[PDB]
């Protein structure tokens, strides 16, 4: 019962650390914008239980793993240039 | 409860009194109570008599002689306590009375001479040295005389070796090269033989006629011609190349030392210097090597026939042999009273330089005695050993056997004799020969392993200095009465027999009789025999003594086991076990951490504090108890009174119980009813399993005591004060601290609490104005002073037992410069179990507490009972500590059957002796069921049906009987508390003692955040308001870089030490909410640039297409 | 040393022996399982390998049945050694390469 | 549940004229068993007034209302010639096994809480056996055991 | 240069040798513009470098330059990256965690 | 621009005059009774930099936006605290400095 | 399931392989009583002997 | 020797203890006298090398054997210096790791051959000069540091030399300390020099290796921190087509 589904991660890739680096800065812009951020949203959304229960998992790495292996989001070498990919991000109330 | 003994073999001696080596040494290098005409050499004595007829420059013709005459100790300036209150050394003034001779006749035979101040030993067999015990253990190193051994540098070559007594005299060797030369080495300096030879009038003829004959090796001796003349002109020559600078004729004052009077060379007066040599060399010899002043020539004594044996030794008389460096003939000890000897011997040689020096400057007819004597080299040489040499330890105490054990310890290392921790292998390896003088086991585990080792029990170091056994003597059949201690050395002559071997009456009883002789095991004639061993305990040191079934315990798991009860940390119920081996009487009596009385008579006063007792005449003694001191480990050693109110006394029989002591039987633990299963991995690999009900019963718990201390010291910008007015503070932080500043007896405290309370003043820059106009406005003024306190350290605290307050100029109190009074605060706990205690029994089954389980659980006896720790077998076959398996059974007979046991080492209990009693025992646990009216339920029968079918129940027999089988077999019928349902297959239960060690999770365990970072390094540590970080070592860095873990070791090199940039930037973020930092440039890096700078070279920072980059811009 | 890329693009290797020599005896033994395993096991084929009516194609990461095969392959008398890509014959120099050292993460 | 004792400022005490010490005492009051009558009740305080040369003895603490001491005998202290031992205990009702360290009772300066055995149930064992009653012959037969101080009562229980 | 718990200080050793230099370079500037001995300045230049040898590596020669009290040779700019705890060996060796603990497993 | 690779070179007198930032020919600077240094020394503010959070010594400008940091008679430049690890000194020798690494 | 120590079972044999053993011992002790063994020789038995035993 | 002492041994790639003897060329054996002195002739027609025995030598080749070049012939350790100027440094390589994996083995440990076989690589990583290109003919250079002085001065740029070289057996220490980094260099005992040496020439780094970046906390060139990932950028669908929709103003 690991972590969410941890071997069919690996397959996205194709080195290991790929999946480490990505799940990272994914995870770094998720945790900016306040979460209003996701491709996962509407009742896929990870969750906690308490003396309450159902409130957001507040785990950013976490966030990006699921949200990663829906296949929506894009990563790569080199396509997007990074100094006009920062400013761009601030679309949908930002920090 | 009554208790029961084993085994045959009675023992024709008691043991020695333990102590010996320390206490009865020591007595004896300080003749303390003998007329001073009688005292006779060997310590201070020695000594005073080796450095003493002090001739003045130009002997016997400027005047001025001095000499020894006799010695006085003094009274002791504090008492024993007050010592150890005050932070003294507990001393005596050693005067000397010595008279002072003209050259026209002076009688001047000054009124004593104080020469230093003499440290001296407790009852006990320990010193106390600025306050706090100590200990001299003494040193094993080889003994003095001539050896030879072959050259490992050289193959198929030998050395030879000369050897005087310790800092009495320089190492010489002998060694053929291989290039024909002969060498004397000596000073680390290596001349030609011949040469010394020469000195000693050996002409190149006496050479070819004493050594020759064995081969052609004189060879390198005679083709120097070159320096086979004149005597004298050997001398100089000699001198010359010795120590160098000075080469006049007068070579005969250095040549006279390493030859004739006891300056240097005195190998033995009527030791075996001689002895040795005129046992293992060629006969024949008197004191030192060489006899200098005859008739003005110098006559040889062993040189010669050394280099003849060393000749005749490569190819050589048959008979002619090397020597064992590691033999027990060969390896002496020294004791404390020689080596504080030793060191005062070191004192003279330098007073003797001191006062050599003045009766030169002064007028030689003005100086007495008195004027001449320095009194600071001695003071200073004794103080220095005491205080400062690696032999002189602090002293173990966290149980009375402890500091025991502390006492009869050997080593190997320290100063003189050093082997360094990093030599040795032989020189750690049990020799053949430590048979009854060291034990076999119970040496320390890893690094040591070898090198530090304990006496063995009934073993006895003699005059010289050797480790001796007793063995009972046999007149061809008859076993005597009479006991003989020999040498190691005198021991490879007989053929001597084990203490196994049977005897009807006092004659021995088969004709196969089991015995060593020289070492090898050897089944013997009852004739053949020469000697016996007195009984198997002479063979081992006293704590594997303490181990009830060693015969069936793998040696390596029993040197655990006999360590450990070492770390036994005193219980508030402690409890003697259940089995024993006898010893356990005699530990605690020779430790003297129990009372005893002195005089067979009657008990008057009978209270907490005090025992005083009307003894038969004798005057009246009152006995005074130390209640709830604290050990030099923190162990809290207190004693308890044992006797009534008016009752008539055993002469000597227990009046007050030590600390882990048990009516004056050696109490280290505790004994409890054990289950040999696994639980639910809950003693997976070692972890234990513990009944709360433990607890409830306040079983395995203890008190421990710490101490706290605070200085005040005064400084260019004033004094630390002591106050209890401390600044910024609530009435609420000083409510339990008395009109002085120190806390209350009896306060709870808790970690950050005021202990202490003092104030140094620190004058950080000047108050600027406008700041002083709103502090003077709004009245809150100004202060010169700054908290400083003590404060409990983060974790610690428990209930305040006793202050203590030395200030400046108190009576006999002397504190370190520029430092005015001390305070100590000491706090205590009550501890308890804990999950991540550390329960050990004597077999050497350590572990740590996993689990305490509420009774509900646990595995429980029909009739009720529960046990008290589960314990994994699987933690058995593997080590082969068997033993606890045995001792485990005849605790399940002691249960029922109610009593306690003494099985001896290597002569106990039997197996068909324990299952009798165990037979015995289970018609009284079944006598009681169906007494009670009951017997064999459904669930019992369930298991006993599938236990024959496992093969350990009597197929025919009746249910009843079948249990009657199981039990004795040391098993029984086990219920599983959680489901009332049995385990199927029977658990083997009993009653087994444990202890419960030095180490607590209380003592280990921290947390950091966040807190004091260092004003030097720069990286936490120090912890005045929390704990200090865990450190990061290179193989954890290795570790690292071998996962892919770039930032999470990149992190631990910035953010989390010295990177006070980011390390900011972190603890900024996450105060926000802020995904940490991305330490872009790390600061240690702009560090390595500019260390580099500061010392010019260039360092430029280049991209990738190479363009100097830049790094700073700060 | 670091995987720095996928195929030093070398055709160099090692031929790993299945069979072993007691220099004592003059004798050639096949060498035992684990150690053949610990020649072969998660290796890049270096050539092709063909025996027991099978064939390995180059550059087959070969599995631990695989190596179970050619042992098999190695007594039914076919096989002696084993043409394996290596760190010793990789060209990268400040690491070896994906293609070489092979599998064992 | 707490103690106080005479001249006595801590746990590591020791009593002039009292064999014992503070804590062997602890130990003991810990063993003490008392009755509550009073369903009202929650706790209430034994006053051990004792003197000089005799031997204390639980039964010597002061007779209260609605309280009874159910183990008489159980040494308390050993006193010896001029030992004065004034006490007050404290007696709460409670469940299970709530220790010192956690509870701590506040009843005035220098009064040590003690640590609590609160269950008056004190061994329990049962027995499976085989009865004979005209069915089959594959039937229990439960009997249940107990054992108590007498406080509680096995079937109370 | 820090203080410890009171008046007194602690302080970081390559001062008093950066201090022990400006002294014997000053003394050697003013000694040099007005009344120049070369009897003297051989025994002031000289004297200078010796400075400037302190300030690199110290321990060189054979008589250190000590901090007049006790014998300790007192540590240089090139003491500050030779061995244990120099910048060079540092990183390598330790550093104390911030975020962490111990404790019995 | 990121960085690559470290290289070593030797330092031109011009090159460590470079550096320089203040030059500190005035010596001794270990002050005790107040936490502050000594004029122009090895401690000195004004070739370094500030010695607490910003501050001069008198009194001036601990803020934000004006730019150009000096003043009146004690000028201590303006720009954070890390550069008391950063900014560099330097002395004028009389004449001579063999550098006993390349001498020996 | 649990170790008691009748759980470390002595085979019946220990006793029959040890007075044998024993013997061929004895057989040996006499074997170099006569020129028929060198010591060497009757050590390298007595040790192998115990090693098969 | 065996045990720990032998890995070390190996590693350390030092003359044995009990440097058994190998024959240099290959030809016939001839053994002679076995009493005053003992020796082992190999021949052939031409050749004819003679090797002198301690006697106690365990030599296990009887008379008149056919033999090989640099094959063993007195039992016990290989000198894998004598090995490798006499069979080769592949063939030094496989001898080795075989080695060393012969004590782990039969003390009781399995683990791979390829992890070994990566350390030997870098004791052989090394190569001596003979007839230069741009240096003097006795230095001790990384094998392709001189690679692209070779195959390249060769391969456009053609003239001067190709660099002539010769194999060198480094013993992992001392492949240790002759690193092209300065700045790993300098952690070892003598600091001086480095950084003497190393900054009178130009001396760059370039930070090849790990220990190397760690001294000056630079985030290690490794997993997370290789340039092969490192650089790999993440984005989203909805913020893609808000880059559509500003990339042509
Ligand atoms: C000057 O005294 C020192 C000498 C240094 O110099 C040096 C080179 O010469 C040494 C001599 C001559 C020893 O005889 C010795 C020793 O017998 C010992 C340990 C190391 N023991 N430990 C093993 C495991 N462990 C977890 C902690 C300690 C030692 O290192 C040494 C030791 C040295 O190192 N111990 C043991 O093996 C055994 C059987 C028992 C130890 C029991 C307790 C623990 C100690 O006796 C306590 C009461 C102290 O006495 C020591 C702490 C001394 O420290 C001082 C100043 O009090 C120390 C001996
Ligand atoms: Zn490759
Ligand atoms: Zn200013």
């Amino acid at each position: 019962m690991a972590e969410p589904g941890i071997d069919k991660l690996f397959g996205m890739v194709d080195s290991k650390y790929r999946l480490t680096v990505v799940v990272a800065k994914r995870a770094q812009q998720l945790l900016r914008h306040r979460f209003k951020n996701t491709v996962l949203e509407p009742e896929e959304r990870p969750k906690m239980r308490t003396l309450e229960g159902l409130y957001d998992d507040p785990n950013a790495v976490t966030w990006a793993m699921k949200e990663l292996l829906t296949g929506r989001l894009f990563f790569g070498e080199n396509l997007v240039p990074e100094d006009r990919l920062q400013k761009e991000m601030e679309r949908l109330y930002p920090t | 409860m009554e208790i029961k003994r084993f085994g045959r073999i009675r023992e024709v001696i008691p043991l020695p009194p333990l102590t010996e080596i320390q206490v009865e040494s020591y007595k004896k290098a300080l003749q303390a109570d003998v007329p001073p005409e009688k005292r006779e050499n060997v310590g201070i004595q020695a000594a005073f008599k080796e450095t003493f007829p002090i001739e003045e420059g130009d002997k016997g013709k400027g005047g001025l002689v001095l000499d020894f005459l006799e010695y006085r100790i003094g009274d002791p300036p504090f008492s024993q306590d007050e010592c150890r209150e005050k932070d003294l050394t507990y001393q005596a003034p050693l005067y000397a009375r010595l008279q002072l001779i003209h050259k026209d006749t002076g009688l001047i035979k000054e009124d004593e001479v104080f020469l230093g101040h003499l440290p001296l030993m407790t009852e006990d067999g320990s010193f106390i040295i600025n306050g706090a015990d100590r200990v001299i253990v003494s040193q094993i190193h080889r003994s003095p005389g001539v050896y030879f051994t072959p050259d490992p540098a050289r193959p198929g070559r030998y050395i030879a070796s000369i050897i005087p007594l310790p800092k009495r005299g320089p190492w010489i060797d002998l060694e053929v090269e291989a290039s024909g030369v002969v060498t004397m080495k000596v000073n680390k300096r290596k001349f030609p033989l011949v040469l010394l030879l020469r000195v000693l009038g050996y002409d190149q003829e006496t050479l070819v006629r004493e050594l020759s004959a064995y081969g052609d090796l004189v060879q390198g001796l005679l083709d120097e011609a070159v320096l086979a003349m004149r005597p004298e002109e050997a001398m100089v020559r000699l001198f010359t190349l010795l120590r160098p600078g000075d080469p006049p004729k007068k070579d005969k004052a250095l040549a006279y030392l390493f030859g004739l009077l006891a300056d240097p060379k005195r190998y033995d007066l009527g030791e075996a210097g001689r002895y040795k040599a005129e046992e293992k060399l060629g006969v024949g010899l008197s004191g030192r090597t060489l006899v200098r002043f005859e008739d003005g020539e110098f006559k040889d004594e062993v040189f010669l026939p050394t280099l003849r044996y060393l000749f005749a030794l490569t190819a050589g008389v048959p008979g002619h042999e090397v020597d064992d460096i590691d033999h027990l003939g060969n390896r002496r000890i020294r004791t404390v009273g020689e080596l504080m000897a030793d060191q005062f011997r070191v004192g003279l040689a330098r007073l003797a330089r001191g006062v050599r020096e003045r009766m030169v400057m002064g007028s030689p007819d003005t100086l007495t005695p008195a004027k001449l004597v320095n009194s600071r080299p001695l003071e200073a040489a004794l103080r220095e050993f005491f205080s400062r040499s690696q032999l002189s330890q602090f002293k173990d105490e966290t149980n009375p056997l402890s500091s025991l054990r502390h006492k009869r310890r050997i080593s190997a290392l320290g100063p003189g004799g050093l082997t360094r921790e990093r030599a040795g292998f032989d020189v750690r390896d049990v020799h053949r020969t430590h048979y009854g003088r060291i034990c076999p086991v119970e040496t320390p585990e890893g690094a040591n392993i070898g090198l530090i080792t304990s006496l063995a029990a009934y073993a006895r170091v003699d005059a010289l200095g050797f480790i001796r056994t007793p063995y009972r003597r046999v007149k061809n059949g008859v076993v005597t009465e009479e006991v003989v201690y020999m040498t190691a050395s005198e021991e490879d002559r007989y053929t001597i027999a084990q203490a196994n071997t049977p005897l009807e009456g006092d004659r021995i009883a088969t004709d196969r009789v089991v015995a060593r002789r020289r070492g090898e095991p050897v089944i013997v004639a009852p004739e053949e025999v020469e000697f016996m061993d007195v009984s198997p305990k002479q063979v081992f040191s006293l704590n594997t003594n303490l181990i009830p079934f060693l015969e069936h315990d793998d040696a390596n798991r029993a040197l655990m086991g006999s360590n450990m009860q070492t770390q036994a940390v005193p219980l508030i119920r402690a409890q003697a076990p259940v089995v024993m081996t006898g010893l356990e009487e005699r530990v605690v009596r020779d430790s003297l951490a129990a009372l005893y009385a002195e005089e067979d008579g009657e008990v008057v006063k009978v209270d907490g504090t005090r025992i005083a007792v009307r003894y038969e005449d004798g005057r009246l003694v009152e006995h005074p108890l130390r209640r709830y001191a604290r050990s030099n480990q923190g162990t809290a050693f207190d004693q308890r009174p044992r006797v009534r109110v008016g009752q008539r006394v055993k002469k000597g029989d227990l009046l007050a119980d030590g600390p882990a002591s048990e009516e004056g039987f050696l109490a280290l633990g505790q004994n409890v009813l054990v289950a040999i299963m696994p639980f639910d991995g809950y003693n997976f690999e070692d972890a234990i399993v513990i009944s709360e009900e433990l607890l409830k019963r306040d079983f395995y718990t203890s008190i421990h005591i710490e101490r706290y201390e605070i200085e005040a010291r005064d400084t260019k910008l004033g004094p630390e004060r002591i106050t209890r007015d401390i600044p910024h503070l609530s009435e609420a932080a000083l409510r339990d601290l008395d009109e002085e500043g120190i806390v209350r007896i009896g306060a709870e405290v808790k970690p950050g609490d005021i202990l202490v309370g003092r104030t140094s003043f620190k004058g950080e820059q000047e108050p600027s104005p406008e700041e002083r106009l709103l502090r003077s406005i709004f009245g809150e003024k100004a202060r010169d002073v700054k908290d400083t306190s003590l404060r409990v350290p983060p974790g610690e605290g428990g209930i305040v037992v006793g202050r203590l307050r030395l200030r400046r100029g108190d009576p006999g109190v002397e504190l370190k410069p520029g430092v005015r009074e001390v305070v100590r605060v000491f706090v205590a706990q009550k501890r308890k179990l804990q999950v991540g205690d550390k329960l050990a029994n004597r077999h050497g089954n350590k572990g740590v507490v996993a689990k305490i389980l509420p009774v509900e659980d646990m595995p429980h006896l029909p009739d009720g009972t529960p046990v008290d720790v589960i314990l994994n077998p699987l933690g058995v076959p593997s080590r082969m500590n068997l033993g606890q398996i045995l001792e485990t059974h005849l605790g399940l007979a002691g249960y029922f059957l109610g009593q306690r046991y003494i099985s001896p080492v290597f002569d106990g209990a039997t197996e068909p002796e324990i299952k009798e009693l165990l037979a015995e025992a289970f018609n009284l646990y079944f006598g009681k069921r169906q007494g009670e009216g009951f017997g064999v339920d459904k669930r019992e029968k369930e298991v006993l049906a599938r236990a024959e079918k496992l093969g350990l129940v009597s197929p025919g027999k009746s249910p009843e009987e079948q249990l009657k089988e199981l039990f004795d077999l040391g098993k029984v019928v086990l219920y599983d508390g959680r489901t009332g349902e049995p385990f199927e297959g029977p658990i083997v239960v009993g009653q087994m003692f444990i202890m419960k060690l030095y180490h607590m999770v209380e003592d280990k365990m921290h947390a950091r955040s966040t807190g004091p970072y260092s004003l030097i390094t720069q990286q936490p540590l120090g912890g005045k308001a929390q704990f200090g970080g865990q450190r990061f070592g290179e193989m954890e860095v290795w570790a690292l870089e071998a996962y892919g873990a770039a930032h999470t070791l990149q992190e631990m090199l910035t953010i989390k030490s010295d990177d006070i940039e980011g390390r900011n930037a972190a603890y900024q973020a996450i105060i926000k909410g802020e995904d940490v930092p991305e330490p872009s440039v790390p600061e240690s890096f702009r560090v390595l640039v500019k260390e580099l700078q500061a010392l010019a070279l260039d360092v430029q920072t280049l991209d990738e297409k190479d363009n100097p980059v830049d790094i700073f811009e700060g | 040393i670091v995987v720095r890329e996928a195929d030093c693009g070398t055709t160099n290797y090692i031929s790993v022996p299945l069979f072993q020599m007691d220099e004592v005896t003059r004798t050639l033994r096949l060498r035992k399982r684990s150690d053949i395993e610990s020649g072969l096991y998660g290796r890049v084929l270096a050539r092709e390998v063909e025996a027991l009516g099978r064939r390995l194609e180059e550059g087959r990461y070969l599995s631990l049945e695989d190596v179970h095969f050619l042992i098999k392959a190695a007594e039914a008398g076919e096989v002696r050694e084993v043409p394996v890509r290596s760190p010793l014959t990789c060209q990268t120099r400040y690491g070896v390469c994906q293609k070489c050292y092979g599998y064992d993460l | 549940t707490s103690v106080y004792i005479e001249d006595v400022l801590h746990e590591f005490s020791t009593i002039p004229g009292v064999k014992e010490d503070v804590v062997e005492i602890i130990l003991n009051l810990k063993e003490l068993v008392v009755r509550f009558l009073d369903p009202k009740m929650a706790s209430t305080t034994l006053i051990l007034r004792a003197e000089g040369p005799k031997e204390v003895r639980a039964g010597d603490f002061t007779p209260s209302a609605d309280v009874e001491i159910m183990n008489p005998d159980l040494h308390i202290a050993t006193l010896e010639e001029g030992g004065k031992l004034y006490m007050e205990v404290r007696v709460d009702r409670g469940v299970g096994y709530v220790p010192a360290e956690r509870h701590g009772i506040k009843d005035r300066i220098n009064a040590i809480p003690v640590d609590a055995i609160f269950s008056p149930v004190r061994r329990v064992a049962f027995q499976v056996e085989d009865t004979r009653l005209g069915q089959r012959t594959d039937l229990d037969k439960l009997t249940l055991r107990i054992w108590t101080d007498g406080s509680v009562t096995p079937l109370e229980a | 240069m820090v203080q410890v718990d009171g008046g007194r200080f602690a302080t970081s050793d390559l001062n008093d040798l950066y201090r022990r230099l400006i002294n014997r370079n000053n003394r050697l500037k003013k000694l040099l513009a007005q009344g120049a001995p070369e009897i003297i300045i051989r025994n002031e230049k000289r004297m200078l470098q010796e400075a400037v040898d302190a300030v690199i590596d110290n321990g060189r020669r054979g008589s250190p330059v000590t901090n007049p009290g006790s014998e300790r040779p007192l540590r240089s700019l090139t003491d500050i990256l030779s061995g244990k705890q120099g910048r060079f060996r540092q990183n390598l060796l330790g550093k104390r965690v911030d975020y962490s603990g111990r404790s019995v497993i | 621009k990121e960085v690559r690779k470290v290289r070593i070179a030797l330092a031109s007198p011009e090159k460590i005059r470079s550096w320089s930032y203040g030059e500190v020919e005035k010596p001794e600077t270990i002050n005790y009774r107040t936490l502050k240094p000594e004029r122009d020394g090895l401690f000195d503010e004004r070739i370094f930099g500030p010695i607490k959070d910003y501050e001069c010594a008198c009194g001036k400008y601990k803020r934000q936006r004006f730019e150009g940091k000096v003043c009146e008679r004690c000028g201590v430049e303006v720009t954070r605290s890390i550069v008391r690890r950063y900014r560099m000194g330097h002395i004028e020798l009389a004449t001579p400095a063999a550098h006993i690494w390349f001498v020996k | 399931i649990t170790i008691g120590i009748d759980d470390a079972v002595i085979p019946e044999e220990k006793q029959r392989y040890l007075e044998e053993a024993d013997r061929k011992l004895r057989q040996i002790e006499q074997a170099y009583e006569m020129g028929f063994l060198t010591d060497r020789e009757r050590y390298d038995q007595v040790i192998q002997l115990w090693t098969e035993t | 020797t065996q045990g720990l002492p032998r890995v070390i041994e190996l590693f350390e790639a030092r003359r044995p203890k009990a440097k058994a003897v190998i024959s240099e060329i290959d030809g016939v054996v001839r053994i002679e006298e076995g009493e005053d002195r003992l020796s082992v002739f190999v021949e052939s027609e031409g050749f004819s090398k003679e090797y002198k025995l301690p006697k106690d030598a365990r030599l296990l080749v009887k008379d008149g054997d056919y033999v090989e070049a640099g094959q063993p012939l007195t039992r016990g350790a290989i000198d894998p210096h004598q090995l490798l100027e006499a069979k080769g440094p592949e063939a030094v390589e496989r001898y080795l790791v075989d080695e060393i994996q012969k004590v782990y083995r039969a003390q009781g440990v399995k683990l791979h051959d390829k992890h070994i076989e990566i350390v030997v690589r870098q004791m052989l990583k090394y190569v001596e000069v003979t007839d230069p290109g741009d240096s003097r003919l006795l230095e001790g250079q990384v094998l392709e540091k001189w690679d692209v002085e070779a195959l390249n001065e060769r391969l456009i740029a053609e003239g001067k030399v190709p660099v002539a070289w010769k194999p060198l057996l480094m013993g992992v220490t001392k492949s240790a300390l002759s690193t092209k980094s300065w700045l790993s260099a300098a952690s070892f005992q003598n600091t001086t020099h480095v950084l003497t040496e190393a900054a009178i020439a130009g001396k760059k780094d370039e930070l090849i290796g790990l220990k190397e970046n760690v001294i000056l906390g630079r985030l290690i060139p490794a997993g997370t921190g290789s340039d092969f990932v490192r650089f790999t950028q993440v984005v989203d669908q909805r913020t893609l087509k808000a880059i559509e929709e500003a990339r042509k103003e």
